[PDB]
């Protein structure tokens, strides 16, 4: 699910022609505005990753009795940088990032059971006070048995971190899509690094085209279903009535 | 020291001539190449500027 920012930088150059970002008057040839134009690109990622699934992830939490808010951050998972004032409870997953939790979808405990997530007056429900928090009643606790449990939940990749030495190559920096949303990709880019130039009639519209053509393109993808979708076959038989 | 000034000092009929006009439009046809050889004319903003001109 990668691509090489070279490709990237040499295609929007045939769409960012027009402007200062890339391209001296004469022998038009890439400038040195990189930094700028990769933190636009990682804006355009993160909206992707909202918009489509395209990831999803796992982590796996040891229960501690008499707990109520177990927080999901990167200084409590295992393999992260150990703060004295926290104990790492967090054993298992993909490394936490700052933006790694889009939302949280299932609670699968170790015995196969599946819990319930703000469904209120539920036997045995788990809510979300901070979108990033899971508060534990004791009731949980009290029929619970269940030492540990796994949370899956939407995920953004982690950008690289682009350095002044890296200025050297800056092509070895893999941006973390698929083809097809790249050429989405393209449009949400061009559309934001031309929206604040021009005042001829004809060029003070380009950034709104860039908008409707990113939309469309949106739409397209849709349509043709390039994404992770899951549908739901339910048994309702074996529960011992409906046969 | 009268040299007569002529329509042929003006500008003689041939393209690649040496009158005023001649040399007059040959720079500006120079000027509008470079800008096409850049990305920046079509083939058609060539011909209205020139016939405007």
């Amino acid at each position: 699910t990668i691509q090489l920012k070279q490709v990237i930088d040499l295609l929007a150059e045939g769409e960012l022609s027009n402007i200062k970002y890339v391209n001296i008057d004469t022998g038009a040839l890439v400038l040195e505005r990189v930094p700028s134009l990769i933190r636009a690109i990682n804006l355009g990622v993160l909206d992707l990753h909202k918009r489509f699934l395209l990831k999803e992830g796992m982590l796996k939490i040891q229960l501690e009795e008499g707990r109520r808010l177990y927080p999901l951050r990167p200084a409590y998972q295992v393999g992260q940088k150990p703060k004295p004032g926290v104990p790492q409870f967090i054993t298992e997953g993909n490394k936490l990032g700052r933006q790694s939790i889009l939302k949280i979808e299932k609670i699968i405990g170790d015995n196969g059971v599946e819990y319930y997530l703000n469904d209120t007056w539920q036997p045995l429900n788990i809510t979300t006070p901070e979108f990033d928090v899971l508060e534990i009643s004791d009731e949980f606790y009290c029929h619970s048995s269940s030492k540990t449990l796994e949370v899956r939940y939407r995920r953004a990749p982690t950008p690289m971190k682009i350095c002044v030495d890296n200025l050297d190559s800056w092509g070895c920096i893999d941006i973390d899509l698929p083809y097809t949303h790249l050429q989405a990709l393209l449009y949400f880019v061009a559309s934001r690094c031309q929206t604040p130039i021009g005042f001829m009639e004809n060029t003070a519209q380009e950034g709104f085209n860039f908008s409707q053509k990113y939309e469309a393109e949106c739409a397209n993808l849709d349509a043709q279903n390039l994404r992770i979708d899951p549908v739901g076959n339910q048994d309702r038989f074996t529960r011992g009535g409906w046969v | 020291a009268v040299e007569p000034i002529t329509i042929a000092d003006l500008t003689e009929v041939k393209l690649d001539g040496k009158g005023a006009l001649d040399q007059l439009l040959q720079v500006t046809r120079l000027h509008l190449a470079k800008e096409h050889d850049a990305g920046r004319l079509k083939g058609q903003e060539y011909a209205a500027v020139l016939t405007g001109g």
